């Protein structure tokens, strides 16, 4: 052939912290369908916000939004338990196709975007050159999203370990424990990235007893 | 009524 | 400068699945430092194990293994709760250690790689074109280690809350749980991605009920 | 004992 | 757009040497016009031959070949001369037309190269990385057949002038001279660079008399 | 090798035209040593500039000028006859030493670059965006630079060829030819591309005789 | 009846 | 005093 249709940036959605997860890279070939699990961030969810973005960088905001919906009727789960599965096809007439469906209740919702979306040929190469001028500064801001959510999952997992303790864990250590949660909880509002690998690091210094009783358990 | 987990 | 050394192949460290998670991507300047935070996969996992490459692919065993350190004494804990922070850090000679620090335990372990170390330039080359020859074989496996993990943590988490639960749970939901978790388990053993995400789709089904009561838990 | 866990 | 159609390879002619001479780049989009000027390489040439070709390799025999057509009627000149216009032009269907005009004559020859010619997805993908891995071995043919042509060139105008000088140059001179070109032209029917360059010096190093006597004529 | 030093920007001269032509490519290995071969512009022509450059803008004017030499002593020759040999050489200090020798007349002179010289790494950034960017443009001009020196090769040849015709020559062609020898002169000091082609033209269009007669002549 | 010359 | 000659 002497031509190729691929996908001039790559196309993905944005997930907890505000960053781009690619499902198509740039330069994939036309037509494709790419297909990754995801799921919630809190227990109790009842929906999912899919927000649809075109381009290179790290941060969902600096990219081209092409669209966004929800998929709710999640049924109450502990969060990370439910299972979205978000599809990306694009068809031989470059419609992209994006929709997600719950495996659990079934429930799909789907947006379609026409081929004429998206960025212009004069914004695909400004934000090829955008994507390379700044791959220090998105990979800083990737990390720290990183950090961030590892630090939430931390504060939440050791939430719910104190509960199944109870009175398994000692005056001391609960005391401990629950002053380095509000120390970490409050580090997440922030931009510091040392402040909040801190925060986890005091709480990972204090929680040893904690830790052995939730080993213990199961 | 929150982006997805990259689980 | 009309010199500039950076990095000719990415490297990094072999996560669960056998996958390379990269900590200095190709073409980094040096000197560098970068770090990032690391779990266990095991309840009551006393060690992990620090295999160091160097390359592009996204299989470990396609890259060029510099060496392999332990870093033990973690102490009891679920797992995931672990903070283990490896940090890659090349100094101005080119001379590149890798620490991993326990910040519950305070305890390190560091292998230090001299700059002669490696793939040299042929290999190097090789190395690019075979990355770039397999990027769809590549982002399969990738997808597959993905899926696989998703499925040993949902695995392990519904086993959990089978747990905590105990009466709260049906006797027909348990027996239904109870099923999908050893076929969800088999399919685990395989390469079957399919297969793997029909057992955990199961599972979904068959766990709303208890996903009910572990969400009321807490 | 085995390999980390990308968290 | 969420697709652009480029080029996946790069469109161009044989030019003296054997050498792939670019008009359309890899990646370029499509639709797209490009011209460049080409002529003879020997005094009374009457014919050119247009050998295309896709791929991104030095070597015409080493990349794709689209076709070839003659564009004939040239009028006699001294080589060089003749301005031969090539015009590559794909239009939106991703049909390549090339055509051949004779500026002077006034003659046209063209081919059409249907969307679906050329190289198939393996074999594009089979040519980046054998262009990638074959760089040196590229430039140095690169560099081989613009030193041939080089010495081609000087080979034919020492000739001329030699003509244009008849008496005006002493007879050792002419004696020198001539020799020089027997060599230069031996060495110019094998393969050694610094053969043709070390055969090329010699002349410039006995014609310093003709070169004068050419600079004064004009 | 855990690290390569390789050149983060291409280094070369300023050719005929204001173009940058390279000799180092962007990412080559040191130590390393290129050469080429270039002639001069004027008959009686008595020296050439080096003006060294560093950069990926196919304008020499929006490269990084690294220094500039000039090499005398050139004997009396038509253009395009005298052998320059420019080598760039880059020690495994990153020293860069770029030379040019007279091959007639023996004479070399040399600039000597240090390995601290140039742009710098925010800059080299710049750059490679800046290059990207720009195809478009840098390829329209080196299209430009291309037709121009085309179109005074041909001027000075036809001039020559006037000359050596003399009464061959009918009075009706040497009057259309130098009537177009004058306004293809004018087009060559304007930036308009077609008209440049288009005195090139009408040029190839009235000098059918003496291509004939020059054709005849050798 | 040769490749054209670059010119 | 001119810039070298592509040949």
């Amino acid at each position: 052939v002497l031509l190729l249709d691929v996908t001039p940036l790559s196309l993905g959605i944005e997930t907890m912290g505000g960053v781009m997860t690619t499902l198509i890279a740039k330069n994939t070939t036309i037509p494709t369908k790419h297909s990754q699990v995801f799921s919630t961030a809190e227990d109790n969810q009842s929906a999912v916000t899919i927000h649809v973005l075109q381009g290179e960088r790290k941060r969902a905001a600096d990219n081209k939004s092409l669209g966004q919906f929800n998929l709710d009727g999640i049924n109450p789960a502990p969060r990370g338990m439910p299972q979205i599965e978000v599809t990306f096809d694009i068809d031989a007439d470059g419609i992209l196709h994006v929709s997600a469906k719950d495996k659990n209740s079934g429930k799909e919702q789907k947006i379609t975007i026409k081929a004429s979306s998206g960025l212009n040929e004069d914004e695909i190469q400004k934000m090829v050159r955008d994507a390379e001028a700044n791959a220090e500064a998105d990979r800083k801001f990737e990390e720290l999203v990183q950090t961030r959510n590892q630090g939430d999952h931390l504060l939440h997992s050791t939430r719910k370990q104190v509960e199944e303790a109870g009175d398994k864990l000692p005056a001391d250590d609960k005391t401990a424990i629950e002053s380095a949660l509000t120390a970490l909880e409050t580090a997440l509002k922030g931009e510091d990235k040392a402040a909040i690998e801190a925060k986890m690091q005091e709480l990972a210094q204090v929680s040893q007893k904690l830790m052995e009783i939730a080993q213990q358990q199961h | 009524e929150l982006p997805l987990v990259k689980i």
